[PDB]
């Protein structure tokens, strides 16, 4: 099905080098779990 | 008010509430056996934190 | 279990760990929520009660796993806590 | 519980249907190499849900 | 022979063995002799 093809994209894509992006940074997500502790 | 006159918490209430006094004391100890049990099988002063 | 046993991957093992199981985290997430659903609402008198539980583990586990497994912790924890230092 | 305990059950079985693909395998031998990957978990996280 | 999980271990003693000082009695000697029952009644 095409419910397989969709899983793939969005695992391997599209989620897992928009992981390669938060990584590089740092500074801002972490001020981003204070504001959540806020 | 005049002397002779005093007065005594009658009479279901309490002994130690639970949202308040009691709920700090039980979530403290989660938290210090977490930490011990999460190092038991991992061995580290790190990996507990995330 | 990649880092010490395998290659260190200073940070390609944390990201290599989850290119080998975003399949669990969403397996569990989305079919405990499905299950909490009975409780969130649909039922509404033959116990009020049902409602008290599942709001407060149906909102909690959008915001564990959409959130998790993404954007906040759970990735950037490994980095700064292990790394960086010692 | 019916939350945590589909949970537990989730990551022994699907953890073994990767094996079967990242290096198809499915025999019994597969199952047990599974689980040196995830019993190191299996007992940690018990402890610490407790 | 590994570090980590025999501290922990030693570490659960430090707060159930701390614990049972704060939550047990702490007076003289325990019950030692037989127990016994005393009636009393009064003819003035």
């Amino acid at each position: 099905f095409g419910w397989f093809n969709r899983m793939f994209e969005k695992s391997t894509h599209h989620y897992t080098d928009s992981v390669g992006g938060i990584l590089r940074s740092t500074g801002r997500y972490l001020v981003l779990y204070l504001i959540i502790v806020v | 008010l005049p002397t002779g006159v005093g007065y005594d918490w009658t009479g279901m209430s309490y002994q130690e509430r639970l949202s308040g006094n009691q709920a700090p004391s039980l979530y403290a100890i989660s938290l210090i056996v977490v930490f011990l049990c999460l190092a038991a099988l991992y061995e580290s002063w790190s990996i507990p934190f995330s | 279990d990649l880092m010490d046993k395998e290659g260190k991957g200073l940070i390609e093992a944390t990201l290599d760990a989850v290119r080998m199981r975003l399949r669990p985290i969403l397996m569990t997430s989305l079919a405990f929520i499905l299950g909490v659903m009975p409780l969130v609402i649909s039922t509404g008198a033959g116990s009020g009660a049902q409602n008290a539980v599942g709001t407060g583990v149906m909102g909690g586990m959008v915001t564990a796993t959409v959130l998790a497994i993404f954007f906040v912790p759970v990735f950037f924890v490994v980095v700064r806590r292990r790394f960086s230092r010692k | 519980a019916i939350g945590l305990l589909v949970d537990d059950a989730i990551v022994v079985v699907e953890n073994v249907e990767r094996v079967m693909a990242e290096e198809g395998l499915p025999p019994k031998e597969a199952t047990r190499k599974s689980m040196g990957q995830i019993q190191g978990a299996l007992v940690g996280i018990a402890m610490v849900l407790s | 022979d590994r570090p980590i999980f025999a501290w922990v271990i030693a570490i659960i003693i430090m707060l159930a063995g701390g614990l049972a000082i704060l939550k047990l009695p702490v007076a003289q000697y325990p019950t030692i002799a037989p127990p016994a029952v005393t009636i009393s009644a009064s003819y003035p």
